[PDB]
């Protein structure tokens, strides 16, 4: 029920990812630009994430306060659905985080993690 | 007709002694310097009185249960809660408490019930007008709204309207003595 919360900025790397791991974090959530998506140059942060991503949650939220995201919009969004990131669609922030505690709480499958992520459970979501 | 009110303290509950030492008002009493005379039949229970940013995943545990086992004995409750942390807390209950068959409301407030011009007094008549609605699940009430507890967000540091339905519907707006749809 560990969760890391960390904030997308220009060239953060995915260094401090693996410590999170390493330190027994269970879940992360990312707050990305906009409708989301992730850097493929510039830094280590794809190829840690595409690494990390079938290991533990890792879910994508926006710095944005309203809208939400979505990505499928972007190629950079599309690029982090394929590394395996766990889109929070137009979730709050603060349900995004409870949501993932909540689910860690009594399983770990990320597989499976993923698909609870992405339903509708108590009206936090449009699936 | 029959209200529970769980406190766990925050803003809503403060006052400053002479000194730099902070003290902490009961439910009770918060309600009564609110100056609400309309709860009838209302109960308190005090579960904390803690700034809320204290606030861990433990505590919402406890809030889960005593929640659970006061669902049934009651047609609302509400809780107040320090700003800080009230939207962690609301969505965690609405995941926790799956299906509640009564209104629980989540408010508090940036100005103390003590002072004057406090945001309590709507805050409070608020969370009761709707914990007497016929609508069951999680909500929070602040400056005259009622917003899903799943879908709501503090917004401002400064400022009484401090939340905000996120890419949601407002769920009721006051106006006068008349809650409104949206
Ligand atoms: N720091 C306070 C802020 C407030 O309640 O307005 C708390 O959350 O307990």
């Amino acid at each position: 029920m560990a969760v890391l919360v960390i904030k997308l900025i220009p060239g953060l790397s995915g260094d401090i990812f693996r410590a999170a791991v390493e330190l027994g974090y269970r879940g992360i959530v990312i707050e990305g630009y906009g409708a989301g998506g992730i850097p493929y140059r510039g830094s280590d942060l794809l190829q840690t994430i595409e690494e990390l991503s079938k290991e533990i949650p890792i879910v994508m939220t926006t710095q944005a306060m309203y809208d939400g995201v979505d990505l499928t919009r972007y190629k950079v969004g599309r690029l982090a659905l394929r590394a395996g990131v766990i889109p929070a669609g137009d979730m709050t922030k603060e349900a995004t985080v409870t949501k993932l505690m909540w689910i860690l709480g009594h399983t770990n499958n990320v597989e499976e993690i993923k698909v609870l992520m992405r339903k509708n459970l108590v009206g936090e979501l449009r699936d | 007709m029959k209200i529970l009110l769980i406190g766990m303290g925050g803003t809503i509950a403060s006052v400053k002694g002479e000194n730099g030492y902070e003290a902490s008002l009961s439910v009770k009493e918060v309600l009564d310097i609110a100056g609400i005379k309309d709860c009838e039949d209302c109960d308190f229970l005090d579960l904390k009185n803690v700034d809320s940013t204290l606030i861990q995943p433990e505590d919402w545990v406890d809030l889960a249960e005593t929640l659970y086992k006061n669902v049934k004995k009651y047609d609302g409750i509400i809780v107040t809660h320090g700003t800080d942390t009230l939207a962690y807390t609301s969505s965690m209950i609405s995941f926790m408490l799956r299906n509640p068959p009564i209104p629980i409301v989540f408010t508090g407030s940036m100005i103390p019930a003590t002072e004057e011009n406090s945001d309590a007094p709507l805050n409070l008549q608020t969370a009761i007008k709707f914990a007497t609605s016929g609508i069951r699940g999680v909500y929070v009430a602040f400056n005259g709204k009622v917003m899903l507890g799943v879908r709501t967000s503090k917004v401002r540091t400064m400022s009484r309207d401090a939340f905000e339905s996120i890419n949601y519907p407002i769920i009721a707006e006051l106006r006068g003595e008349d809650l409104v749809v949206n």
